[PDB]
């Protein structure tokens, strides 16, 4: 089985947040939810039908409602900010398939938009039989972005490396993306573009050889 | 209280044998299954398999079948997870979890995962200590958001971590933002530092970034000039 | 005196259906035919062996006593008895099972071979009913019983049969693709019935001592 989860869900304090886990999951099929705070092992929050195990607040509830899995947290507080995963048991192979993951952001500061600065390969780097494109993303909130590189409108997924978003000094989030290309490939194409998508909106930066 | 203490951090070369231990305490060792999951850096959880101390039965996932092996030792209450062959993509944090959540019905007879370990940092990506190659990201082209321009230098192909980047020997502290590095498939880190400086001062003011890589004792200063 | 059984059938009242026992019980009766089928009889899909023969024998039974042939806690030490419930046999919104039959599951990752017997000293013929589970999928068989070549052996002086359940997906009946076939036998006084199985056994919980005179 494959379980699909939204990459990020934003909720203001005091409201109710709902995380979705999709797939052919029948009526109950257990459906277990886990909580992973940064730099910490996952912890189980709800199992079976609701059933908060140890100290998980009653605000947490697990409702299936068809071929989807739903986790509901009411009166969201600061402590609820973590990554939540959905887990089922595919009885066709007895394999414990996990979900993609959802970054639940409790909005504490106004939502921002990403700032993109793309740098073409330097003259010295091209002299060393190397070529790298540096795409820098900063001052975006919540800390969840998607980066897609393009070369003459053709999507490129070879040699793309991207840091996970990290909290900056201004409590916003930053990330960087790199495109490793040969010197011949860099000047073969007419232009190279770095596309960053955040909260639906997309910001594109394009550079060309000289 | 019931807990699982895992082995320490591991660094291996590609093709090496990565072995992770998981000691159990606070409960009868041969009671519940032990599950193993793998989390790539800033990625989701991937299930690997389970082993039951009482029976020794093992069921691995299709992705990990063959090259992973789960063993157990009831004398020391320790379960092992050995990866016979390793690759750069296997660099992740490995968790061992106890299936202490008893089921309720035969229709849903599964033992849920309740007690987790602390994780084991396995970084394969096998390389040796290497000095950083610094290339200047010139402030050239249309980098003007109004009065201001962006420039920096690229710290590339260095190992291990960390590296320290300063500008003008500490004179330039405002508008400095150094980004975290990327672990490339070659196993070498690479980060970038950028400074937002006025475009008017470009051409008259000299901007030099200072890179100090203590693990290799490599200190290099690079001047970032427009053209 | 007759035996009135709700909407239930003979199997439902004799298997211990959660809703059947709440209506009627009796010891002396002469009429038993209330409702044939398509009722609260079998809350779990399955086949009742010798149903018509059991109906004829159960008809006109002078004395009827319900006793615990195998105590729940004492009989099976190395198996889990509380795990056996299903939504298809739910009572009052909670998953339940037959009152006279107990589902046996694995305990602590193992399902040790079991050998339990009952000696009849009641001076009356004893009705013993049990079941054999047929899992719908092979993975569920491994989870609950930890064995693929499941065997159930019921041997006595008068009755002797060995069951080898096979995993076969079947059309969904009462939201259960799996099946549990029900079998019964009568224990003559002075005889002992032996149960041997490595899994897939619905061991008896309560038996009925009966007389036909
Ligand atoms: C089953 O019994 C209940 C009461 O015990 C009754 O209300 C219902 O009508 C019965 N079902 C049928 C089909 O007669």
């Amino acid at each position: 089985s494959v379980l699909t989860q939204p990459p990020s869900v934003s909720v203001a304090p005091g409201q109710t947040a709902t995380i979705t886990c999709g797939g052919n999951n029948i009526g109950r099929k257990r459906v277990d939810w886990f909580q992973q705070k940064p730099g910490q092992a996952p912890v189980l929050v709800v199992y079976e039908d609701s059933d908060r195990p140890s100290g998980i607040p009653e605000r947490f509830s697990d409702s299936n409602s068809g071929t989807t899995a739903t986790l509901t947290i009411s009166r969201v507080e600061a402590g609820d900010e973590a990554d939540y995963y959905c887990q089922v048991w595919d009885s066709d192979s007895d394999h414990v398939v996990f979900g993609g993951g959802t970054k639940l952001t409790v909005l504490g500061q106004p939502k921002a938009a990403p700032s993109v600065t793309l740098f073409p390969p330097s003259s010295e780097e091209l002299q060393a039989n190397k070529a790298t494109l540096v795409c820098l993303i900063s001052d975006f909130y919540p800390g969840a972005v998607t980066v897609a590189w393009k070369a003459d409108s053709s999507p490129v997924k070879a040699g793309v490396e991207t840091t996970t978003p990290s909290k900056q000094s201004n409590n916003k989030y930053a990330a960087s993306s790199y495109l490793s290309l040969t010197p011949e490939q860099w000047k073969s194409h007419r232009s190279y573009s770095c596309q960053v998508t955040h909260e639906g909106s997309t910001v594109e930066k394009t550079v060309a050889p000289t | 209280q019931v807990q699982l203490v895992q082995s320490g951090a591991e660094v291996r070369k590609p093709g090496a044998s990565v072995k992770v231990s998981c000691k159990a305490s606070g409960y009868t060792f041969t009671d519940n299954y032990i599950h193993w999951v793998r989390q790539a850096p800033g990625q989701g959880l991937e299930w690997m398999g389970w082993i039951h101390p009482n029976s020794g039965a093992t069921k691995y996932a299709q992705k990990f079948e063959g090259w992973v092996t789960m063993t157990r030792d009831t004398s020391i209450s320790t379960v092992y997870m050995e990866l016979s062959r390793s690759r750069s993509d296997d660099t992740a944090v490995y968790y061992c979890a106890r299936a202490g959540l008893e089921p309720r019905s035969v229709d849903y007879y599964f033992y849920g995962l309740d007690v987790w370990g602390q994780g084991t940092a396995v970084t394969v990506s096998g390389a040796s200590t290497k000095g950083p190659s610094v290339f200047p990201l010139a402030p050239s082209s249309k980098s003007t958001s109004g009065g201001t321009a962006a420039l920096g230098c690229l710290v590339k192909d260095y190992f291990p971590e960390p590296v320290t980047v300063s500008w003008n020997s500490g004179a330039l502290t405002s508008g400095v933002h150094t980004f975290p590095a990327v672990l490339q498939s070659s196993g070498l880190y690479s980060l970038s530092s950028v400074v937002t400086v006025p475009s008017s001062s470009l051409g008259t003011q000299t901007y030099i970034c200072n890179v100090n890589h203590k693990p290799s004792n490599t200190k290099v200063d690079k001047r970032v000039e427009p053209k | 005196a007759p035996l009135q059984l709700g909407n239930c059938s003979i199997a439902g009242w004799i298997l211990g259906n959660p809703e059947c026992e709440s209506l009627f019980s009796k010891e002396s009766w002469s009429y038993i035919a209330e409702t044939p089928n398509s009722e609260n009889g079998t809350c779990y899909p399955g086949y009742f062996a010798d149903y018509e023969e059991l109906r004829e024998q159960l008809s006109s039974v002078s004395s009827f006593e319900r006793f615990e042939i195998f105590p729940k806690e004492s009989s099976w030490p190395n198996h889990t008895v509380t795990k056996g419930v299903t939504a298809s046999c739910s009572h009052n919104g909670k998953s339940s099972f037959y009152r006279n039959l107990l589902w046996l599951t694995e305990k602590n990752g193992l399902y040790p071979n079991l050998s339990k017997s009952y000696v009849n000293n009641k001076e009356k013929e004893v009705l013993v009913l049990w079941g054999v589970h047929h899992p719908s999928n092979i993975e569920d068989q491994r989870a609950i019983y930890h064995t693929e070549n499941a065997y159930v052996s019921v041997v006595s002086s008068h009755y002797s049969r060995r069951f080898t359940p096979e995993i076969a997906k079947r059309p969904k009946v009462r939201d259960q693709e799996g099946r549990i076939n029900y079998y019964w036998t009568l224990l003559e006084p002075g005889d002992t019935i032996i149960f041997e199985a490595n899994g897939n056994l619905i061991a008896p919980w309560y038996a009925f001592a009966l007389s036909r005179g």
